[PDB]
RNA sequence: GUGGCCUAUCGAUCCUUUAGUCCCUCGGAAUUUGAGGCUAGAGGUGCCAGAAAAGUUACCACAGGGAUAACUGGCUUGUG
RNA sequence: CUAUCUAGCGAAACCACAGCCAAGGGAACGGGCUUGGCAGAAUCAGCGGGGAAAGAAGACCCUGUUGAGCUUGACUCUAGU
RNA sequence: CGUGGAGGUCAGUGACGAAGCCUAGACCGUAAGGUCGGGUCGAACGGCCUCUAGUGCAGAUCUUGGUGGUAGUAGCAAAUAUUCAAAUGAGAACUUUGAAGACUGAAGUGGGGAAAGGUUCCACGUCAACAGCAGUUGGACGUGGGUUAGUCGAUCCUAAGA
RNA sequence: GUCGAAUUUGGGUAUAGGGGCGAAAGACUAAUCGAACCAUCUAGUAGCUGGUUCCUGCCGAAGUUUCCCUCAGGAUAGCAG
RNA sequence: CACGGACCAAGGAGUCUAACGUCUAUGCGAGUGUUUGGGUGUAAAACCCAUACGCGUAAUGAAAGUGAACGUAGGUUGGGG
RNA sequence: UUGACCUCAAAUCAGGUAGGAGUACCCGCUGAACUUAAGCAUAUCAAUAAGCGGAGGAAAAGAAACCAACCGGGAUUGCCUUAGUAACGGCGAGUGAAGCGGCAAAAGCUCAAAUUUGAAAUCUGGUACCUUCGGUGCCCGAGUUGUAAUUUGGAGAGGGCAACUUUGGGGCCGUUCCUUGUCUAUGUUCCUUGGAACAGGACGUCAUAGAGGGUGAGAAUCCCGUGUGGCGAGGAGUGCGGUUCUUUGUAAAGUGCCUUCGAAGAGUCGAGUUGUUUGGGAAUGCAGCUCUAAGUGGGUGGUAAAUUCCAUCUAAAGCUAAAUAUUGGCGAGAGACCGAUAGCGAACAAGUACAGUGAUGGAAAGAUGAAAAGAACUUUGAAAAGAGAGUGAAAAAGUACGU
């Protein structure tokens, strides 16, 4: 049952494996159902873009926080900010959460822009009836893309004061390492 | 109490892991069991909810709330006339109620990683072999 | 069912496949012996006006292809239709002829 | 070729379709194409047959022998011709079964609803 | 002079426990208990490369074995 | 009364191929192999020497990290009390 | 080397006979095999370059089906027993009638029933199969006919029990 | 052997599988009993017995070492392609 | 004188899958993998594509952690060309 | 005496409703062993089979008492990945998630807890009429032991001040979808073989139709269809494209500022213990018993405890499409699948014949010919049949029938 010099496997077969076994024989057909289905949803809603407007937010944890990606809506003092209410920014296709909110100026700024912009880029027919024909956009996050935030300059000029990288970290490691028994022993004298 | 495993004198025919009699728990509460023998007697009615009243050493004491589907008073009102709809029948039996979702365990979080969204179904889930046509 | 029934190509490796078919288009030779009836064509590859792409008609579309020399070829399908050698004629393959020109 | 996704080119269908086919359905499958006579007269190109109709036989050993339908065999796929029959060696006779495709009409039984199928069918 | 003049006199993983280092971790941040790690020993497997283990079947069962006993035959002839 | 012969009716077990011996050697007891004895169509009624005859993957014995019935302060549990 | 199926090609073979089968007829290959002639037969099939697999049998007390030797052999011997003539029929040890000889010997081989069977009951027609010989006969085969209740039973009652 | 009784027997009814029933043989419980029959889990596991399908060409062994509740089996080194 | 085989026809046994070792062929190469999905289509084919993710490009410690040039990226011996 | 109320009954009272079947997929309960560990008891097989209860076209889940420790994310479900990883485990055999990241699909919400108190403003039923999936009038009844309006934490409410912004409910005609009918090309022209031309040869035609099937042998052009379009018939759903009849309404909703407030679910959370379960390890979820809270409170922050902070949500009440599942049902399209010992047990009067007291078990069996043209008549025989004759392309096809 071991023999050679093989690396150690670890197969999980040993239950009744062959009654779950899940083929996608149908992924080309689902694929044309999807199209289907997403031809039909235009041709229900009118001229309406298809997606609701999303918001730019930062990624969590510190593996992903370089990065900025969609959200799943406007929180509501980003909507007040652009000068309208909640109720009628669901009415009108954008994304509404009232469980977001805002602490970062920056990202604050610029979910504010990009309302103003969809306002400004929108039709809204009136309730009358009259309806102009207008061509229909079938994407909304294509006419308004999210593009990572600038950084920094192409060449700025070297500036070293003199200091180190490293000791800088290795201090800041040790002071935290520290504080706690630095506290006690200042506190008992 | 507990509940007794029907066994002809107290025999299992198995493995020692499985030969305990006396000390073993209904995996649902008292409280459901109540809700769903009253669901039986009244099954022209719907269970909505039920509440603790009285307890002694030997019977724990329940109330039962019930809906009439029938009644066009409940038919014309928008905010109960959910419960008419087919998929409602019978919620107790299927653990829908409030005291049945405790039990199935039907909550939020990592520390029901297990029932989340349905012990059975999460397992399969898990169980599940899956190829596609392009072999990963 | 779990069999495995379609295969992975790399798609750099199935463009070098596609352009060497293309280059291999240029080649009388080749053309010849795989079975092509382009002995008396004047040049390969063969190249036409644009305004073959705006033909309506399957009786202008064969006189054009005719007159370009591609006649032989075309025959060559006709007369070369026959009936399948097995047990496939009953699973809806039931005739076999050879393959004519791309366009 | 096949453009529809509502029509197959199974074998196994399409001859199950056939044998199994009710007697409203037989009649159109027993369609006779008419003769250049009463093609230039009506501008149609074929008929279902009907049992008053003068046929001629264009195939097979009957092949130029003409005369009146005498039955329209649907159980049997075939339709029979008064004068055309087969003498057993009884001296009885029996009729003959042909095959309508392999017969032309060359004159027609006209009633109401005939002269209603020619127009409809675009003819005059 | 790194035990007995020389050639025998003895013991893994898991767990427990002790010594050492007073070092590393308890993962939202700290102090103190507690717990968990790092290095070196001890508690033992004598079937001694180390499963935790009483009988009976003359009511009996199965897979096998002429690798193997209860008859002849063959080799041997102590014994007769 | 059978067996026996005739008219009618008509199975089964079993079958590697088959069917005369002596010795030899050989898986240490051959129908076949070696050396000799010999050996002539087709057959009927009997017969139990042989075919280590047929009927069953030995019930005895041993092996297996194969069981079951039963017993007991074997190991580990349990209804009841 | 050979087999089922797939892409390409030989504008391959074929109702003027494809495939299959038979053939102590011929040729090629060390061999797996390939090719040809003759007969039979009736509708599809092959060479080459490649792809693919439910791809090659003498055995498994192998599976299913078919067939032998044994062999015209074992045997068709319990329950005392049959015989003569006529009739019928292509055909009679066995059917029908008559005559004779016998047996069951009233706890019967007699005369009725309960369970169980289900038309086996009766008549006419009729013998391929069945009646371990025979058959003109039959509980066989074909076609029809037949079971009549206020009083006989069920139905009602209760038993152990359900 | 027994033959007027602890007699024989019909029908109705009760007891169902670790259960029943037993004037007690491990007997009987539908030709099945030292734990019935039917379907499923189940293609249960087997270090053990049997079988394992075309040709030609070249090379060509081992029954030994160490460890194993190891002694009809494996790992390991060797021999081979 | 060990076992299977009376005879014939047809059927009849190393397969597929997940994850891997060695070797070989192919594409690209400090990179590589289009096919989860989107676009498109002569429609389960073919063709096209963004962002991520996997593996590789750094190791070593139980961990906190730290992290690869004194030099023509060293010296010596043997080395095809 | 008489009349209420409360509670409990009766009726072949008026009107309704539940059961059974199916069960592939879905929500729960209950619950093994063979097997693996080369023995075996924990473990594994498996939170599986069998057993029981309950639904739909999907079910379930779902608008956080979440994840996180970041510059934070933001209902649920599914795919790719995380990952055979953290972790569990006679730490043996084995087992084994989750957050982030990309993608498919996207949708939100409402009760309880407040005095309408200058007017229970609410509702079942009966009855008459009417524009009948309902409406109006009138009359009983339910209900204050609380039926409407108003407010669900994102808030929100009671007062005061100043402002503008926006309508609702039906007909008809078309469109969208489904179920259907009808119409819409081109040779059967010559020669040879044959019983049969649908074969071979010559000469033509159509093609957005050379898919498929039929017809006496391989048929684009003989027939049905196929391709491309036109013209009808009957319904569903108000999704919407135009027209038309009703003013709904001293009605409703949104927005600024000041002030006072801001009710939020108990034998429940939580704790001990026992059993079971999980990757969850001083204990992941579930259940029994015992104990039993608080309101700047409470839960969580994956090592038990005391003390001090921080972060993050708001439990113990409720509804909700799509992306997902589907060996059942109904309607379709396909295959490098099988080709009558194969393929479902069943290509056939197959779950049939037959066996068993019963639960159950369960076969074999496809091919005359293009067409019966299924052999008149003669002769031998009691008859079955034989020998001739005859039919057919062929009786080397005779209903014991292809080869
Ligand atoms: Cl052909
Ligand atoms: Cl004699
Ligand atoms: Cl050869
Ligand atoms: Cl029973
Ligand atoms: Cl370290
Ligand atoms: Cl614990
Ligand atoms: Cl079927
Ligand atoms: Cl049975
Ligand atoms: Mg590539
Ligand atoms: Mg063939
Ligand atoms: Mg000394
Ligand atoms: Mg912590
Ligand atoms: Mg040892
Ligand atoms: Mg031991
Ligand atoms: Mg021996
Ligand atoms: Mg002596
Ligand atoms: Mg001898
Ligand atoms: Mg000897
Ligand atoms: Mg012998
Ligand atoms: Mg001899
Ligand atoms: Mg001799
Ligand atoms: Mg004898
Ligand atoms: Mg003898
Ligand atoms: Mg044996
Ligand atoms: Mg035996
Ligand atoms: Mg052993
Ligand atoms: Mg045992
Ligand atoms: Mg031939
Ligand atoms: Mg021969
Ligand atoms: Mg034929
Ligand atoms: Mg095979
Ligand atoms: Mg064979
Ligand atoms: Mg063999
Ligand atoms: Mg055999
Ligand atoms: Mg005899
Ligand atoms: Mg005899
Ligand atoms: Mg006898
Ligand atoms: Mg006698
Ligand atoms: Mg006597
Ligand atoms: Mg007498
Ligand atoms: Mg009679
Ligand atoms: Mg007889
Ligand atoms: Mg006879
Ligand atoms: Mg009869
Ligand atoms: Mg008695
Ligand atoms: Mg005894
Ligand atoms: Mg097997
Ligand atoms: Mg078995
Ligand atoms: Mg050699
Ligand atoms: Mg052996
Ligand atoms: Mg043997
Ligand atoms: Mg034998
Ligand atoms: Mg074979
Ligand atoms: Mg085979
Ligand atoms: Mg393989
Ligand atoms: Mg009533
Ligand atoms: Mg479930
Ligand atoms: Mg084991
Ligand atoms: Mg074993
Ligand atoms: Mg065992
Ligand atoms: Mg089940
Ligand atoms: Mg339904
Ligand atoms: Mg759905
Ligand atoms: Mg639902
Ligand atoms: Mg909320
Ligand atoms: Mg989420
Ligand atoms: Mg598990
Ligand atoms: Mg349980
Ligand atoms: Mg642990
Ligand atoms: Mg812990
Ligand atoms: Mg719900
Ligand atoms: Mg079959
Ligand atoms: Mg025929
Ligand atoms: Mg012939």
């Amino acid at each position: 049952a071991i023999s050679k010099n093989l690396p150690i496997l670890k197969n999980h077969f040993r239950k009744h494996w062959q009654e779950r076994v899940k083929v996608h024989f149908d992924q080309a057909g689902k694929k044309v159902s999807r199209r289907n289905a997403r031809a039909t949803r235009a041709a229900k809603i009118a001229p309406r873009p298809l997606d609701l407007l999303r918001p730019v937010v930062r990624a969590p944890t510190v593996k992903y926080n370089r990065k900025v990606r969609a959200g799943r809506g406007f929180t509501l003092a980003e909507v007040k900010a652009a000068g309208l209410t909640a109720a009628y920014a669901r009415t009108i296709g954008i994304a509404v959460d009232h469980r977001r909110q805002n602490r970062n100026q920056e990202i604050f700024d610029a979910n504010v822009q990009r309302l103003k912009e969809y306002q400004s880029k929108i039709i809204v027919f009136p309730r009358n009836g009259k309806a102009p024909e207008a061509e229909q956009v079938l994407s909304a996050a294509a006419t308004f893309p999210i593009a990572q935030p600038a950084t920094d300059v192409e060449a700025r000029a070297v500036q070293d004061n003199g200091e180190s990288a490293f000791r800088t970290l290795r201090l800041a490691r040790s002071e935290k390492k520290f504080r706690g028994i630095r506290e006690k022993r200042a506190r008992e004298k | 109490g507990n509940r007794k495993r029907p066994v002809p004198k107290g025999a299992t025919y198995g493995k020692p892991t499985n030969q305990g009699v006396n000390e073993l728990k209904y995996q649902r509460s008292l409280r459901a069991t109540a809700e769903e023998r009253v669901g039986r007697r009244a099954a022209n009615l719907r269970v909505l909810n039920s509440y603790w009243v009285n307890q002694d050493s030997t019977y724990k004491y329940f109330e039962v709330i019930l809906v009439d589907p029938q009644h066009k008073a409940i038919r014309r009102d928008a905010r109960y006339n959910w419960i008419c709809d087919p998929v409602h029948k019978h919620r107790e039996a299927r653990g829908l109620t409030a005291t049945g979702k405790k039990s199935r365990g039907i909550n939020k979080g990592h520390k029901f990683n297990n029932t989340k969204a349905g012990r059975r179904k999460t397992w399969k889930r898990q169980n599940t072999l899956s190829l596609w046509r392009y072999r990963k | 069912t779990w069999r495995k029934w379609n295969v992975k190509v790399n798609h750099n490796e199935k463009r070098y496949a596609t352009a060497s078919a293309i280059a291999a288009t240029a080649v009388a030779s080749l053309v010849l012996a795989r079975g092509h009836r382009v002995e008396k064509i004047p040049e390969i590859p063969l190249v036409v006006s644009t305004d073959l792409e705006s033909i309506q008609k399957t009786k202008e579309a064969v006189a054009a292809l005719k007159a370009v020399g591609a006649h032989s070829d075309l025959l060559k399908v006709l007369k070369s239709k026959k009936l399948r050698a097995g047990k496939g004629k009953y699973r809806n393959r039931r005739w076999t002829q050879r393959r004519g020109p791309l366009v | 070729a096949k453009q529809s996704l509502d029509v197959s080119s199974d074998r196994r269908k399409a001859r199950k379709a056939y044998f199994t086919a009710p007697s409203s359905q037989r009649r159109v499958l027993l369609s006779a194409p008419l003769s250049k006579e009463l093609r230039a007269q009506y501008g149609i190109k074929a008929l279902p047959i009907r049992r008053d109709d003068e046929v001629l036989v264009v195939r097979g050993s009957k092949k130029g022998q003409e005369g009146k339908i005498s039955s329209v065999y649907r159980l049997k796929f075939a339709v029979q011709v008064d004068k055309v029959t087969k003498e057993k060696v009884n001296g009885a006779s029996v009729p003959i079964n042909l095959h309508p495709s392999k017969l032309v009409i060359t004159k027609l039984h006209l009633d109401k609803d005939r002269k209603a199928l020619i127009q409809r069918k675009g003819g005059k």
